[PDB]
């Protein structure tokens, strides 16, 4: 969603978590933050959705 | 000549959504949790050394009423 992104990715802000060991803790870590950014993203989405046909 | 109808987000905005960790603080601290443990296990030492001290006077009263009745 960083590097190549698609739709309107490029217009929403949010951080990547990022882990330090590769084990399972860092990978369980990497998916809380995850959740807790997409309900960033999903605020922004609703914040800005414009008219229009679909 | 109807307007436009079309599910959008309020004028201005949507409130504000929380998404950052919480997770409280929520206790005592070190020193006082282990005080606390050790002044219980001194007063259960304390009540103990009473209740085993008069445990040995009544069977050693227990014991002269056998001595009594032995011969």
């Amino acid at each position: 969603r960083k590097t190549q992104p698609y739709d309107v990715y490029d217009q929403v802000e949010f951080d990547v978590p990022i882990g330090s060991r590769g084990d399972c803790y860092d990978r369980y870590l990497c998916r809380v933050e995850e959740m807790r950014q997409s309900l960033r993203i999903i605020s922004q989405c609703l914040n800005k959705m414009p008219p229009g046909e679909i | 000549a109807s307007k436009v109808k079309q599910d959008m987000p309020p004028p201005g905005g949507y409130g504000p959504i929380d998404y950052k960790r919480n997770l409280p603080r929520r206790g005592l601290s070190g020193y006082s949790m282990f005080a606390v443990g050790i002044g219980t296990l001194l007063f259960g030492y304390w009540s103990m050394m009473k209740w085993n001290r008069e445990r040995r006077r009544l069977q050693i009263e227990d014991f002269e009423a056998r001595i009594a009745l032995m011969p």
